[PDB]
């Protein structure tokens, strides 16, 4: 699924990242347009056997195990293709748990380098919520 | 431009009353709005942003709510280092603006 | 620690443009916005404009055709020029750092007269 902007949006607000650890929404959906350009199959390999997977393009070393990795610790305790769904709950669970303090969305580069700084609610103006 | 009508312009009160100081937006501004204390001659230092959430180091006794149009601020058990100014501001798009500013003085 | 320290004229007639700086310290001008906000003595706060970490700009309504905000990103400073001055701009000027939607670190402000 390659999700709109405004339908991403609500999805996100609706499973609680509106202000999550002081975060507004539009941080979340600027990370997903550079991340997986809002693609739930979204894959990428990395130079090691980590491969980043889904709509937030989280790591199997660390955060889902996909069997394939030299050294996955699984801290979100999920499967790597449960990731590449078109619901995002378990996407969004796992990114809830990388967040541990208003300073953790720079475990995305891309919201860091491109997102951070920059007019992050323009990307939800004008959607229904 | 959504102006922001903060009321009231002055409060009396004693140390230990809870007061309520409210913004109205000309616009739906989302829950983007932000309250301010200003101490006399010092800068203005953030209280509460995206309408209920407080910064860090402001106590419990603030606490904001608030959605689409009208917002408040309410201090509980007030002490004697809340007496100063308190401003409401938006951040919905550009420009952003403030509201008047509401005077709290002691009684 | 996150420092921001105005500095300006003090008092200026009408014939002069306004240049204040904004010198920062603590963290990086690329990954905040820095707003400047005006307050006339006894009055309440007034917002002047922003520059976002990626350079963009955007300015009260009113001000804007008489405004310029401007950063340099390796001196970590960031300049307000105002022209076509008026005794009404007599104010304190204030940069504070944004972060995402709050203005979360003021400086002390620089008091300025618009003379004759």
């Amino acid at each position: 699924k390659v999700f709109g902007r405004c339908e991403l949006a609500a999805a996100m607000k609706r499973h609680g990242l509106d202000n999550y650890r002081g975060y507004s929404l539009g941080n979340w959906v600027c990370a997903a347009k550079f991340e997986s350009n809002f693609n739930t199959q979204a894959t990428n390999r990395n130079t090691d056997g980590s491969t980043d997977y889904g709509i937030l393009q989280i790591n199997s070393r660390w955060w889902c195990n996909d069997g394939r990795t030299p050294g996955s610790r699984n801290l979100c305790n999920i499967p790597c293709s449960a990731l590449l769904s078109s619901d995002i709950t378990a996407s969004v669970n796992c990114a809830k748990k990388i967040v541990s303090d208003g300073n953790g969305m720079n475990a995305w580069v891309a919201w860091r380098n491109r997102c951070k700084g920059t007019d992050v609610q323009a990307w939800i103006r004008g959607c229904r919520l | 431009d959504i102006v922001l009508t903060q009321s009231p312009a002055s409060l009396s009160a004693s140390v230990g009353e809870t007061v309520t100081i409210t913004c109205r937006a000309s616009g739906n501004i989302h829950n983007y709005l932000a309250w301010y204390q200003q101490k006399q001659g010092k800068s203005p230092q953030l209280l509460v942003y995206y309408t209920t959430t407080l910064a860090d180091g402001v106590p419990s006794r603030f606490s904001g709510s608030g959605s689409g149009t009208q917002y408040s601020l309410k201090i509980n058990s007030l002490q004697p280092e809340d007496f100063g100014s308190y401003y409401c501001q938006h951040f919905w798009s550009t420009p952003r603006t403030f509201g008047g500013g509401t005077k709290l003085e002691i009684k | 620690q996150v420092q921001l320290q105005e500095s300006g004229p003090g008092l200026v007639a009408p014939s002069q443009s306004l240049s204040i700086t904004c010198t920062v310290s603590g963290f990086s001008l690329t990954g905040y916005g820095v707003n400047w906000v005006r307050q006339p003595p006894g009055k309440g706060l007034e917002w002047l404009g922003m520059i976002w970490g990626d350079g963009n700009t955007d300015y009260n309504s009113a001000l804007k055709s008489r405004l310029s905000i401007s950063k340099d990103n390796s001196k970590s400073q960031v300049f307000l020029k105002m022209n076509s001055l008026h005794t009404d701009d007599t104010a304190r000027y204030y940069c504070a750092r944004e972060r995402d939607y709050r203005l979360d670190y003021w400086g002390q402000g620089t008091t300025l007269t618009v003379s004759s």
